């Protein structure tokens, strides 16, 4: 195969700011003096959109601020001035030899300042265990940049197998990120054990924040 | 009254299929011409009108201009023109049938072409349509002007030079389909198509050909016949449709241009003036009164 | 110019479905109709693509004999079926015309996708249990259900300027996901909220309050 390599895989950018995204070809993928590299923009529950065609020309009402560059091997799509409107996954692909092959994507969001994550710990209901098993629920809302890192601790000492963890996508009100994580054990690991504590490491702060509960 | 002028065009429509009810009742709104679009079958893209009166009519059909081929600069085949007088009787339904322009192969709408288009299969022009006036008598269409479609421009044609117009008057006669190659040949007035860039013959609905696919599998610059019998498109040009569909090269020659139909003229009626290319686009048919 | 997709399909492993891709606008003979598979978290796939006019095809080697692309002529509708199907089969299917060399080889006109979702488990309702520990945060944990679209809103949709819904998790063979909602101390317990949860699959509805 034609390996696309498009770099980077996310790409945060200020509105007004230039977005650049890379897509690097393993031969190249020119032929009868044309480009066949192309540019597709998909937002979440829509088909992929044509942008870029033979590596530089526009799509049919494709705004000017998107526009293609590269030959051969390397190639660039630039995003000047960044809109709002522009918020969703961008792919390469070339159509030079079959088979016709896709770049990575990169996932191009809105840049804010940091945020700390919000944390919080919840037991489990009595409801939950009178049908067996004990779910802890540990919420970290609205933090960015979207890297963290969740810890549990059980008695002191960590817990991590048997969790659950889900990521919301970039918040179009906040621009934030948030995540749950949530462990699961049988009911008789829970009873054999009182204090359940969670932590998050965020590169906002050198000290984890934490939540903790004890039994009663 | 016999002022009236009735003028029948493609009703806004354009390239190999015809025209809907709905497009003829909004380009004829606030006329005196009124008429029944088929809507399926070979009669689909077809006009039938209803003659008001019994008296001697002009009836001058025009045929449709093929399609440019490489460059912005070369000319058209225009549409071949076909003037005759006829008698016609209250209440007998005239078919007729428009023809629409060869696809043109410049300009083009992809800035990649136009590049070519201002200074390998593909760039030859389409047939384009030629235009029928016919009648049932007796459940058996017959033919009373066909007015030939101008065969297409080859991609590398290099000279703005054509053939005479030619014209039969004879029922005998076959009306085939013209020879097809890599590009399609005209259709005729009745025959049975089986390729797919091969213009159909009137009865079988006249619905234009298809491009050569040796052009739209690789580069995919399309150029497709017209409504009715054009002939598709390769780098050599498409033949136009007519009586007999004009012929397209047997090869495909980028220096070839495809070859107008022939028209027809009932003997039963008077032909005015002999057969001329005049028409640089689609077709066109006018009727009037007649002044004897 | 339209690509026009059918249905969803749910079915059990080991089966087949036949998508199919009715095209309008254009002439079906002369175009490359492409097959591109998306799930979750991947990129684009190509499965491969048919040529309506002669019915030449060419394959993605990954998906021979499990891909079968055809095309009906006197329909003008593109079919690709799916033969024994696994879990790795669930996804979004796009249906897609492509040009030639002048417009770069490249797709210019999709289809609206077709979700297929392969599973051995059978539909099951969801369990609802509360999540209860300046502002204070509250949760609704649904819990153990089948298919995936669920639907959680807080007091009927009334209160929702800053509520949080994650995305659901597999755990086998059923769906988990949890929903958050912070509101002012002065307004809980003082006030009840309670979070709705629907999965109109099982024709489920369901309110729970939060209790201290
Ligand atoms: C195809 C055919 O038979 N055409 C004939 C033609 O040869 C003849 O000259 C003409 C006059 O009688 O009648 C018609
Ligand atoms: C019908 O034709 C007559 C005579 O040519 C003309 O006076 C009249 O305006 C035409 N109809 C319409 C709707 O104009
Ligand atoms: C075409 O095929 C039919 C088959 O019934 C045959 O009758 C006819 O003579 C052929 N030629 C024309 C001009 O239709
Ligand atoms: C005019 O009328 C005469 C007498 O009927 C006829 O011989 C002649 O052919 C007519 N002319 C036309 C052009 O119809």
């Amino acid at each position: 195969d034609i390996v696309l390599t498009q770099s980077p895989a996310s790409l945060a950018v200020s509105l007004g700011q230039r977005a650049t995204i890379s897509c690097r070809a393993s031969e190249s993928v020119d032929n009868y003096g044309i480009s066949f590299m192309n540019w597709f923009q998909q937002k979440p529950g829509q088909p992929p959109k044509l942008l870029i065609y033979a590596a530089s020309n526009q799509g049919s009402g494709v705004p000017a601020r998107f526009s293609g560059s590269g030959s051969g091997t390397d190639f660039s799509l630039n995003i000047h001035p960044m809109e709002e409107d522009d918020t969703a996954m961008y792919f390469c692909q070339q159509s030079k030899e079959v088979p016709w092959t896709f770049g990575g994507g990169t996932k191009l969001e809105i840049k804010r300042a940091d945020a700390a994550p919000t944390v919080s710990i919840f037991p489990p209901s009595s409801e939950q265990l009178t049908s067996g098993g004990a779910s802890v629920v540990c919420f970290l809302n609205n933090f960015y940049p979207k890297d963290i890192n969740v810890k549990w601790k059980i008695d002191g000492s960590e817990r991590q197998n048997g969790v659950l963890n889900s990521w919301t996508d970039q918040d179009s009100k906040d621009s934030t990120y948030s995540m749950s994580s949530t462990l699961t054990l049988t009911k008789d690991e829970y009873e054999r054990h009182n204090s359940y504590t969670c932590e998050a490491t965020h590169k906002t702060s050198t000290s984890p924040i934490v939540k903790s509960f004890n039994r009663n | 009254d016999p002022t009236v002028h009735w003028l029948f065009t493609t009703c806004g429509a354009s390239g190999p299929h015809g025209p809907t009810q709905a497009q003829c009742n909004n380009a004829y709104q606030n006329s005196n011409l009124s008429v029944e679009v088929g809507s399926e079958g070979p009669l689909k893209g077809i006009q039938i009108w209803k003659v008001p009166a019994t008296d001697t009519y002009s009836i001058s059909g025009y045929g449709a201009a093929g399609g440019k081929g490489g460059k912005n600069t070369m000319m058209r085949s225009h549409g071949v023109s076909v003037l005759g007088i006829f008698n016609l009787e209250k209440d007998d339904m005239l078919y007729i049938l428009v023809g629409q322009q060869g696809e043109d192969a410049c300009p083009s709408t992809n800035q990649l072409i136009q590049k070519v288009c201002i200074g390998w299969a593909g760039g030859g022009g389409g047939g384009g349509g030629a235009t029928y006036v016919f009648k049932m008598k007796d459940g058996v269409p017959v033919p009373l002007i066909i007015a030939a479609g101008g065969g297409g421009r080859a991609y590398g044609a290099k000279t703005d030079t054509f053939h005479p117009e030619r014209l039969e008057n004879n029922s005998s006669v076959l009306g085939l389909n013209g020879n097809s190659g890599a590009a399609g040949g005209g259709g005729g007035w009745n025959d049975n198509t089986s390729l797919l860039w091969a213009g159909k013959s009137l009865q079988e609905g006249a619905t234009g050909g298809h491009s050569c696919p040796q052009a739209m599998k690789k580069w995919g610059w399309e150029t497709r016949g017209g409504f009715g019998g054009g002939g598709g498109g390769c780098s050599s040009g498409g033949g136009g449709g007519g009586y007999i569909g004009g012929n397209a090269a047997s090869n495909n020659d980028p220096e070839m241009d495809g070859e107008d139909g022939v028209s027809f003229i009932s003997p039963l009626g008077i032909l005015y003036t002999p057969a001329l290319k005049v028409m640089e686009g689609h077709g066109e048919v006018n009727i009037k009164h007649y002044l004897n | 110019v339209q690509l026009q997709q059918s249905g969803a399909e749910l079915v059990k492993p080991g089966a087949s479905v036949k998508i199919s891709c009715k095209a309008s606008g254009y002439a079906f003979s002369s175009y490359w109709v492409n097959w591109v598979k998306q799930r979750p978290g991947k990129g684009l796939e190509w499965i491969g693509q048919i040529y309506p006019g002669d019915g030449d095809t060419n394959y993605n080697g990954k998906f021979k004999g499990k891909a079968t692309l055809t095309a009906d002529k006197s329909s003008s509708t593109a079919y690709m079926q799916l033969s024994s199907l696994t879990s790795e089969d669930s996804a979004v299917y796009f249906c897609a015309r492509s040009r030639g060399y002048f417009y770069g080889s490249t797709y210019d006109s999709w289809g609206q996708g077709t979700t297929l979702t392969v599973s051995s488990a059978k539909t099951t309702p969801p369990s609802v249990y509360p999540l209860a520990p300046s502002m204070v945060t509250l949760g609704c944990l649904v819990k153990g259900y089948f298919p995936e679209p669920v639907t959680v809103t807080w007091n009927s949709g009334s209160l929702s300027s800053g509520v949080h819904t994650f995305p659901a998790v597999l755990q086998s063979d059923l769906y988990t996901l949890s929903s958050s909602v912070t509101v002012p101390s002065s307004t809980w317990p003082s006030e009840t909220v309670t979070c709705n949860v629907a999965h109109p699959a099982s024709s489920t509805k369901v309110d729970k309050k939060i209790v201290p």
